[PDB]
């Protein structure tokens, strides 16, 4: 293809002879010298690398995929639950019968209801006491079972924070760890089934306070070991000199956006969709595309038994006058 | 009682407020994200194993111990 | 100690610390009354049926909030969290709302500022407490009030705009202040004040020689204000007193003491006041004469048996504006630092040839202004089909309501740049049409050049002899 | 000037115009100084060739589209630096 070979040549990537500014500034080893990515191939893994590139392709395209839940008892990543999932759980508490020794405690409190017209839903509704007496409502810990992730969702706006529970023979429990074990506004808390090791909700006795709420303390008062929110992208840096592929895993570090409230929050939404589109403008070609200074690591995977090298970015951040 | 019942049926009146005490349910808002995942459900999602994230505890050490 | 000893023994030590005035010892005699002040309008709306108290709020200093707060937020004493929703719902409806917060603020109310340069009074108004001071926007204020101790029960406070260095935010008072202490209700005037009237005032203005017998002072209803002009030292403005409105017979008064230029927001069109201890100005070019303020002027509201009267085409593409009188509610910013707002979705409002430093920082969706005597241009061309209103500096901008909807977030491309604007309208003298244009243009560049080439905040800087800025640059060989 | 072809261009954030500065009518661009400053010109000419490779039979077909079998065009620009203001791009500050 002629036009092809044409477009292919004016798609090429000029060697950092520009007049154009930085992107992005590495918050740390400044001191570091630019390692020109060929350099870098040529050597064996592992080892830290200060560089200066442009993004020629990025994954995935589709930001609402990037998110992942992040487990670091065990490095394990997670997807996301949909909407659909949450109500698939919370559907099998909406049948449930409450019970007479879970209502009134030294503890907790309760009140009950039942839902007309929704094929006879039966909730009830919690409150854990501070000291035994009710907190305000900007420190009243509720529980819920029976309750939408809608409704538990708007509740959780109105009170502090909101766990859902449903009827132990025992003692109330997290009806499933699949579901948020902490919904705290636009904020869901999940853990890791694999090192968890829940607990019921007397268990709460073993908080330093009734007050603060901690989604740590509670969770590991109710023996859950919480998930942490990251991005996980794929950056196709090229500097002309070589083509490098490196992973982006941050938590409101690199986008300066809060990985655990992205997903809820429109605005941030909007920020991301920027920021990425601002490195990567659509349609124009790789002449126009900002530098990206970044700071990569490079470290040997060895999955297929050997090998398998790979870049990671760390330390870096995109300049403040560029968001 | 009248302090105490007050601060109960405060926290009673958010719950029920809250709660969709008769009729059909409703549907909450929705972000761009939320809607456009909602929309392509069925797309093979991306991932990647954490294996190539730095599993390499190994390399990690030796890489924090270079200046 | 209870929950409610507690709370007394913290509010206490709270003043202590912020408020008792450095004056004089921490008299203890000041917790009753503010205790009682913030019980009363508590109790007030008969909704809280509860606790006598509102335990759950904190008090909060000047300091504690500028160094606590670094986002918008409405603190909303005596409302149930229904009403202030509705209430935040109520004009939008759908607009984003301040979020609710449960503090108390209580301080001193003046216009004293803390600069020193000059008695730097500037028209501005500052609440104080020993902990700083901080700078706030208040509707309709009855100078009575300044000097005097209050509780502030509803207040937007609105951290500084990204775009600032100097951070200096500023608060939104929404209803007239609470006082601590009792009402000081002080004498008015007995006696029937003479002041001389418009017609005779007129006569007096241009017959300047026979300024002898008659008292030197004014009254009348405000009929035309001026925005307020700030030179290389002298800050003035000017207002009109008629006998009537609408009516012919008016007179034009020039203020300029440091002190009084509090009066510009004290004062409001329609109302009859009182001006006193004046003389005769002499200003260049002007045959007839105005009436001018002494530092012994005293501000007075009029009440009759106060006061006596004393009496003696593509052709030709020029065209005129229409002066009128204008009240709406801004619905949109087009361009924020060129000073360009939607009103209505309907008109185009172009405050640029104003002053319009100190509007910017209230300027926002929902804001109610009325203006007086602003320029309408029609079919003002450069494509912009929207009549664009445009105040000069005979015209004034009355703040009528404060906005319900916070600011909206910092856009590196759309803050930067105000002082361009401003040299471009202020030393280069554009016109309406050509600065619209000029505007526009510079949307366009800074959507070539930058951030890329070159930051924002250096393309948009103002043209300085110590450097010159590209944005003049690129432009000039067009407006020459 | 493109390290990739020799030729000069006009750039900026949205792209790249190929462009023939003369230095003045019958002298050719002889200074390597100009090098990155910023160029305006509003007296310019904007050239199009066309090369196309079509098969019509006859003087007939000439109101006939199918036969228009492969389109390329090759836009640049052209002008002289007696026509055009040239500002040096300041250099980053804070
Ligand atoms: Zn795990």
């Amino acid at each position: 293809p002629s036009s092809g070979s044409e477009s292919d040549l004016v798609s090429l990537y000029e060697v950092e002879r520009c007049q154009q500014l930085s992107a992005t500034i590495l918050t740390d080893h400044q001191y570091l010298e630019r390692t020109p990515l060929c350099a870098i191939l040529k050597q064996k893994a592992p080892q830290q690398y200060r560089i200066r590139a442009k993004l020629r392709s990025y994954k995935p395209r589709r930001l609402f995929q990037s998110v992942k839940l992040h487990c670091p008892k065990c490095h394990l990543l997670q997807e996301v639950p949909h909407e659909g999932d949450l109500d698939i759980i919370f559907q099998d508490g909406a049948t449930k019968t409450p019970d007479v020794k879970l209502q009134n405690t030294s503890l907790y409190d309760s009140k009950i209801w039942t839902t007309k017209n929704q094929k006879g839903r039966k909730v009830a509704v919690h409150f854990v006491k501070n000291n035994g007496i009710l907190p305000l409502s900007n420190e009243c810990l509720l529980l819920i079972e029976g309750g939408t992730l809608s409704e538990i969702c708007k509740l959780s706006n109105k009170f502090n924070s909101v766990i859902p529970v449903r009827s132990g023979h025992e003692d109330l429990e997290l009806l499933d760890l699949s579901a948020p074990f902490l919904i705290q506004g636009t904020i869901h808390h999940y853990g890791c089934k694999q090192c968890s090791s829940l607990r019921s909700i007397q268990n709460l006795n073993s908080l330093v306070d009734k007050t603060s709420w901690i989604p740590s303390s509670v969770a590991e008062a109710l023996g859950i070991v919480p998930l942490q929110y990251v991005f996980v992208m794929t950056f196709t840096l090229d500097d002309g000199t070589g083509v490098l592929e490196a992973y982006l895993m941050d938590s409101d570090k690199f986008f300066q956006i809060p990985a655990s409230e992205v997903l809820m929050d429109d605005d941030l939404q909007k920020s991301v969709d920027m920021i990425m589109d601002m490195f990567c403008p659509p349609g124009i070609k790789i002449d126009a595309y900002p530098w990206l200074e970044c700071f990569i690591k490079s470290y040997n995977v060895t999955n297929g038994t050997d090998n398998q090298i790979c870049y990671q970015i760390f330390d870096t951040t995109v300049a403040e006058d560029v968001i | 009682m009248r302090e105490d019942q007050e601060h109960q049926g405060a926290l009673v009146c958010l719950a029920e407020s809250c709660l969709t005490l008769e009729g059909p349910c409703t549907a909450p808002p929705v972000t761009h994200w939320a809607a456009s995942r909602c929309k392509a459900t069925g797309e093979a999602v991306y991932t990647v194993p954490s294996s190539m994230l730095c599993i390499s505890e190994n390399d990690q050490l030796i890489l924090s111990s270079l200046g | 100690p209870s929950s409610e000893q507690a709370w007394l023994e913290d509010a206490q030590v709270f003043i202590q610390k912020t408020l008792c005035p450095a004056v004089k010892e921490p008299n203890v005699q000041l917790t009753p009354l503010v205790i009682d002040c913030v019980k009363t309008v508590w109790l007030s709306q008969g909704r809280n049926q509860g606790s006598t108290l509102p335990l759950s709020y904190s008090f909060v200093s000047v300091q504690d909030l500028k160094t606590h707060q670094r986002l918008p937020c409405c603190s909303h004493l005596s409302w149930s969290s229904s009403a202030y929703q509705a209430w935040a719902q109520e004009a939008g409806p759908n607009g984003n709302p301040l979020p609710r917060e449960q503090l108390l603020l209580l301080g001193t109310l003046t216009d004293l500022s803390a600069d020193l340069e000059q008695e730097c009074r500037n028209g501005s108004l500052y609440v104080r407490d020993n902990t700083g001071v901080l700078s706030c926007e208040l509707i309709d204020l009855d100078l009575s009030w300044l000097g005097h101790l209050f509780l502030f029960p509803r207040w937007s406070y609105l951290p500084p705009a990204r775009w600032n260095s100097s951070g200096e935010g500023h608060l939104e008072l929404w209803d007239a202040p609470v006082p601590v202490f009792p009402l000081t209700i002080s004498p008015g005037p007995v006696t029937p004040i003479p002041v001389l009237y418009p017609e005779s005032a007129s006569c007096l203005l241009r017959l300047r020689n026979k300024l002898r017998g008659v008292q030197r002072n004014l009254a009348g209803s405000l009929v035309r204000l001026s925005a307020l002009v700030k030179s290389k030292q002298k800050a003035y403005f000017i207002l009109s007193l008629g006998r009537s409105h609408p009516a012919v017979t008016h007179v034009s008064i020039i203020v300029q003491v440091p002190a009084q230029l509090v009066w510009h927001r004290a004062l409001r069109p329609g109302t009859a006041y009182v001006l006193t201890e004046l003389r005769v100005s002499k200003i260049r070019g002007q045959r007839q004469h105005v009436w001018m303020t002494s530092q012994s002027s005293r501000l007075l509201l009029l009440k009759p048996e106060c006061v006596q009267e004393l009496e003696l085409d593509p052709e030709s593409l020029v065209r005129y504006s229409r002066l009128l009188s204008y009240s709406g509610a801004v619905t949109g910013v087009l361009n924020e630092p060129a000073g360009l707002y939607e009103l209505d979705g309907q008109l185009g409002l172009c405050l640029a040839y104003q002053q319009f430093r100190g509007l910017r920082r209230v300027m926002r969706p929902g804001v109610c202004l009325q203006l007086q005597d602003v320029h309408l241009l029609q079919s003002v061309g450069g494509g912009t089909r929207r009549p664009v209103l445009a105040p000069c500096l005979r015209g004034a901008v009355l703040l009528q309501s404060f906005s319900r909807q916070k600011p909206g977030a910092h856009s590196s491309r759309q803050a930067y740049g105000a002082s361009l604007y401003e040299q471009l309208v202020w030393e280069r003298q554009l016109g309406l049409p050509l600065y619209l244009w000029a505007t526009k243009a510079l949307e366009e560049l800074a959507c070539k050049l930058c951030p890329h080439v070159l930051r924002h905040h250096q393309f948009l800087q103002h043209s300085s002899p110590g450097s010159p800025s590209l944005g003049l640059q690129l432009l000039a060989p067009t407006l020459d | 000037a493109s390290s990739h072809k020799g030729c000069l261009q006009l750039r900026d954030q949205s792209g790249s115009l190929p462009c023939l500065l003369l230095a003045k009518h019958s002298q050719p661009l002889s200074d390597p100084r100009l090098i990155g400053c910023l160029v305006r010109a509003e007296r310019f000419q904007l050239i199009v060739e066309r090369d196309v490779r079509s098969s019509f039979p006859s003087w007939k077909e000439l109101s006939m589209p199918g036969f228009i079998q492969k389109q390329q065009a090759r836009v640049y620009v052209q002008f002289f630096l007696a026509d055009a203001l040239i500002l040096p791009v300041p250099r980053p500050c804070l």
